[PDB]
Parts: C-alpha cells; structure tokens; sequence
RNA sequence: AACUGU
RNA sequence: UCUCCAGGCAUACGCGUAUAACAACUCGGAUAACCAUUGUUAGUUAAUCAGAAUAGGCAAUAAUCACACUAUAAAUCACCUAUAACUUCUCUGUUAACCCAACACCGGAAUGCCUAAAGGAAAGAUCCAAAAAGAUAAAAGGAAAAGAA
C-alpha cells in the first residue's frame, strides 16, 4: 500500500518541464471556459508581436508559403462531387449593368486612374445582387442567406516556433504568430453548414509545401496588436456559416502588368494565395464560433468556397478545414490536414461595345449557378 | 548543534532538501566540508525511514517532502533500503578533498553513499604489518 | 482609559 | 533539473553600433566565471509599417451609447460653379542588454496592452566574537488597544 506520487516535474521549478506544467494549468482553464466568447477573449487578451499576413501579396510562391503556415494541401481543379433557362441567365446575370455603365451617369473620378477599377466594382455589386434574387426560388438556402459587402474577415493561428537570436530574452522559445485580415468584395453567410465535399480524415499523397528560409526572408513583418478571429459578423449573428466568397484582384496584380513585370507565372499564385488565406481564415473563425479550438479539434469538416476575379477572368476555389491544431504542441501528433481545391481563372466575357456584351461565357456562369444551387443535405 | 546556511532556516531545509535529493540521484556529491557534515546526519536518518517500510505513511510523507523528484521514491524503498538492510548504520562516507581553486579557497569534501556502483574512491590505506615497526610489535604479540 | 519590553 | 522572487511586451523620446560571430586575456566590469573589454568580420530587406493646382458661389441648431432630457465652463473642410493637369512605387526610417544623471550611479524617464504563458536570483568562502543596527518572542505587571473629552 505505497501511495507513490506521480513522476512529474515540479510546478515551481525554473525549467522547461516546470514551465510546461504551468502552461498546462492555463490550458486546462481554457478547456474550462464555458462560453465561446470567453475562449476568444482568453486567447486574445494579450497582444504580442506577430507576422502580418496580406491575403493579396506579390511575393513569389506566396500561396506555397501560406500553405506551409496553414497546413493546407491545394489540389488543382474543383473538389470531388430546377431548370432556369441558362440563356436567360446569360442575360439575367445583368449585362444590363454592363449596359448601365454606358447609361448610368455618375460624377467622373478625379484621379482618372480609379475609373477602370471603379467600373469593375459597380458591375460586380449589381451582378451579385441580381444573381441572389434570380437564384433564390431554385435554392431556398439563398433566401435565408446573408450577403456581406466589403466586410472584414480575421483569423489568428500559431504554427511553428523560433529561438530568440539576441537581446535581453536571447535564447528564449517563442511561437510563430500569424494574423490574416481580409476584406472580400462579397461573401454569403448562411445559418447552416455547407455539405462536405469529402469525408473528414481524407488523405492524399500530395505533400504540404515546406519553406527552407525564415518567414522574414520573404517580405514579411511582425507587429504587436489585437488578435482577432472573425467570420465576417459577430457571434450574435444567426448566420454563422456561409455559401460563397467573392474577391477582386487589383490592377497592379492584373495579368497585363504582371506579364510586363515578367511575373506571368505568378498570376495563378496570386489567385491561390488570396483564396487559401481568405478561405482558411474565414473557415477557421466559423469553427471557433462552434467552440472548436486548437486543443479541441473540429469533429465535423468545415467547408467553404470562394471566387476570385481579375475583372475579366473568374476563378473558383473550394476549401475544407479539417484541423484546428496547428501549434507545435497541438499539432505534435495530428494526422489530419486541410484540403483546398482550386480552378484556373476563366474569362466571363470578351468585350462590351455599343450597349450590349459580346463573348459572354456561360460556362463560368454555370459554375456560379452550379455552386449557388448546392445546399446542405 | 546546527550550522547557519542559506538566507534563512527554511532555506537551510530547502538547501538541505536539494542536497539530499542530489545525493540520492548520483550517490556521490562534492561540496563544502561544513555543508557536507551538516547533511550527513539527515542522510543516515532517511535510510532508517526507508528501512521502516514503504507502507509506512510517515516514511512516504517524509520521502515525498525531502525528495523533490518522485522517481527516487521507488528507488529508496527498492534500491537504497534493500541494500542496507543488513547494515545498522554508517551508510554515508565523507572524505576530505583538496580545497577549491576558486579564489575563495573553501574547504572541500566528498560525501558518498556506501555500497554504490560508482568507481571506488582513493581511500587511505594503513601501514602494512610487514613494516619494521609493525614486525617488532608482532613479535611482542607472539611472545605474550 | 486601553494597549503594549517605554 | 531543482529552490525561490514577481511589472512584463510594444511604440515614442534619446542614444548611434553598445548589436551578432570569431579570435584574444593585456586594458575596461570597482573580484572571478563570463563579457558590456581588446582585434577582425558580419548586420536592420516595406506600393501594405513610418517619414518626405486655381477662381467663384454657400453654411443658425455641441457632446455625453444622443433618443427623451436638460444644463453651462458654450463645446463642427464639406458641397456646388468654372479653369488646369492626364497613366504612378523611387528616395529615407527598421540592429542592441540602448536614454538623462562625471560612473555598469539603490535617482529621473511618455503612451498602449496585459499581470505571468512574460520577466528574474537575496548565498565570493569561513567563523558565529564583543559592541552596534534591524526583525521576532514575553512569566507577573501595564506609562510606575484603535475607545472619551
């Protein structure tokens, strides 16, 4: 009858094991937080210097670097898988706003450079509004959906660790902090989770990108500010899920300038980097709203889709979130990984002369129609 | 009857506690002569607690408090205590070592746990009986 | 007045 | 690894290489270990962080979760009408344990976030002198507790 005490490190010692034991005590308290809001506050109450991640960035292989920070595998192509007169939607998609850009009179921009960019925003907003109404009868989900215009989505995640090279804290171990802030042109928020495109724990031979150099070597800077995880709306909003996300690439990153800059190959990278960053951050926030965090991985896969357009070409991306444990401690033994499916950007039309649109491609619209018609089972 | 060490009486216990824990793990520790003598008494008394038995609640409480590392508690009852069951005392051996060349010239001594598997220390050897003086005394012994 | 090595 | 202590991280300002690695052990640290010293070499990466046209016409009604509601200390360019210009990402800031006090001075030093997950060590060794200082304990007694004027 020997009551041997557990063979564990002393809590009050100044050592790695003792510090780890103290860390566990705090992490136990996080597990003991009843409300989801309390969990977010505890995780973000302390502000520390962290990498600032831009969803749209010109860095080479930024999508690959983002995947390494996110643990996302990007498979090329779309994810594995009521008549409406597709021809009627070829025009009900409102070439009328393409007709209105020639009719609707508005005060000329002073800059003279934003004229092109302003035109693209007007058409996209009008097209989105009409499409939601046109597709509402077929898919009841669209009726209950919430449409967000140029609102911010934020996610804060930790992956990896680093050793301080110098200073008063030289040699101390600190985690690599990342923050993603995105403002999608449009996104749709629904109260019900979308249907999964593949069962959770799905495994493929492809491997996540690995980065040899430090994040700072690629242009990236750390700053200390509030840590935020946002789905595009507060937790009080009933629509804690979403249907689709819409993005518009700026003129600087458009194909013509990139080809002149010799970064023609990076056109797809810009599409991928924005899609992965926007969808992962947006998907991650949704899971946190459900109470799933790093030490409590999601029990159900979280899926989302987003479309990125350069003003003429349109690309479709689908993301599935499988792991919320991305920290070295939380991801120490995790077999699950995040999966992203993307498609190449395709033109939606050719030109708009006179007062009509010529060269409109229904195939891209069909993907939008096919995407919009999808609903949870 | 007690040396003044550390910053306070509790520190002495903690300092003694740390020294006792270190000795058990390694079985041979080098420290200042004054400190080594102070900790020698505690080490011998602890072995008596180990001999008392594992099931003894007081021994378990004493072992837990004195030994910070809990892996040592099985060792005391299954290594240290069984080893010295035959012996009635003198469990610890303390010997003088040349003073430290650390600019303070403190008195240095080595305290070791007897019966250990460590290499034998260079202990002093008494004069052999073959010496002329010893032989003469032996002759006196034989005559008597 | 109490309080206390005043 | 253990014992114990509990203002930490960013920016501003100032400082200006004190940063990091190597090599030295003479000088600097009011002693060593080790460097903050000596010599040599390296360093801080930004379209997102920070810094670096003109002439007329015309404006009554604070804020305080701004609604009610009052008050007194009385508290916010725009937009129109004409003229002029017509395709753009360079330059500069980014190191540090750092500053002002003759000093590696127990002093002074703004803001934001947070309160330990961050950040730290009172023991150069021995002795247990007197005397002195600080802290703790008081048998009986109470000027030889927090109550009144």
């Amino acid at each position: 009858v020997a009551r041997y005490p557990p063979i564990v490190a002393s809590m009050t010692a100044d050592s790695k094991a003792a510090r780890q034991r103290r860390v566990q005590r705090w992490q136990a308290t996080v597990h003991a937080a009843p409300s989801v809001d309390e969990k977010i506050r505890i995780l973000t109450k302390m502000q520390f210097k962290k990498y600032v991640v831009h969803p749209q960035i010109s860095a080479l292989n930024a999508d690959r670097w983002y995947q390494s920070f996110t643990k996302t595998v990007f498979v090329s192509g779309l994810p594995p898988a009521p008549s409406l007169d597709l021809a009627a939607l070829r025009a009900a998609v409102c070439d009328c706003i393409l007709q209105e850009q020639v009719y609707v009179r508005r005060r000329r921009p002073r800059s003279l450079f934003d004229r092109r960019q302003a035109l693209a925003s007007s058409i996209l907003d009008q097209v989105v509004r009409t499409l939601v109404n046109l597709l509402a009868p077929l898919n009841p989900v669209l009726s209950t959906a919430a449409l967000d215009c140029k609102r911010s989505v934020d996610f804060y995640w930790l992956r990896g660790e680093e050793r301080i090279p110098a200073g008063h804290r030289k040699g101390h171990i600190d985690a690599l902090r990342y923050q993603i802030n995105d403002k999608p042109h449009n996104q749709i928020r629904i109260s019900k989770q979308l249907p999964e495109f593949v069962p959770l724990d799905y495994s493929i031979p492809t491997e996540i990108p690995v980065m040899k150099c430090k994040p700072d070597k690629l242009p990236l800077f750390r700053r200390q500010y509030e840590n935020s995880i946002f789905t595009g709306s507060k937790t009080a909003d009933p629509c804690c899920y979403g249907h689709t996300q819409f993005h518009l690439i700026p003129d600087r990153l458009k194909r013509e300038r990139l080809i002149r800059q010799n970064q023609a190959e990076q056109v797809e990278a810009v599409f991928r980097a924005n899609a992965i960053a926007s969808l992962f951050a947006w998907t991650g926030a949704q899971a946190m709203y459900q109470g799933f965090w790093s030490e409590a991985d999601v029990t159900r896969p979280f899926v989302s889709q987003a479309v990125i357009t350069d003003g003429k070409y349109f690309s479709f991306f689908c993301y599935q979130l499988n792991t919320l444990a991305l920290t070295v401690q939380a991801d120490q033994n995790n077999p699950r990984k995040n999966l992203c499916w993307g498609s190449q950007s395709q033109p939606l039309y050719e030109t708009v002369e006179d007062n009509d649109v010529k060269g409109f491609d229904d195939g891209t619209l069909l993907q939008i129609v096919h995407f919009l018609l999808n609903k949870p089972r | 009857v007690y040396r003044r060490l550390g910053l306070g009486p509790e520190s002495r216990i903690h300092l003694l506690r740390n020294l006792l824990t270190g000795l058990v793990r390694h079985e041979r520790i080098e420290a200042t002569w004054a400190r080594a003598d102070e900790m020698r008494g505690y080490a011998e008394k602890l072995i008596d607690y180990g001999k008392l038995g594992d099931t003894n609640e007081r021994a378990m409480r004493m072992a837990d408090f004195w030994l910070t590392e809990k892996d040592l508690i099985p060792k005391l009852f299954k290594v240290l205590a069984p080893r010295f069951q035959g012996q009635n005392g003198n469990y610890t051996r303390m010997l003088q070592i040349p003073n430290r060349k650390e600019q303070d010239r403190a008195k240095m001594a080595v305290i070791e746990y007897k019966g250990n598997y460590l290499p034998p220390l260079p202990l002093p050897h008494r004069d052999s009986n073959l010496t002329l003086l010893n032989q003469l005394l032996l002759g006196l012994q034989q005559d008597l």
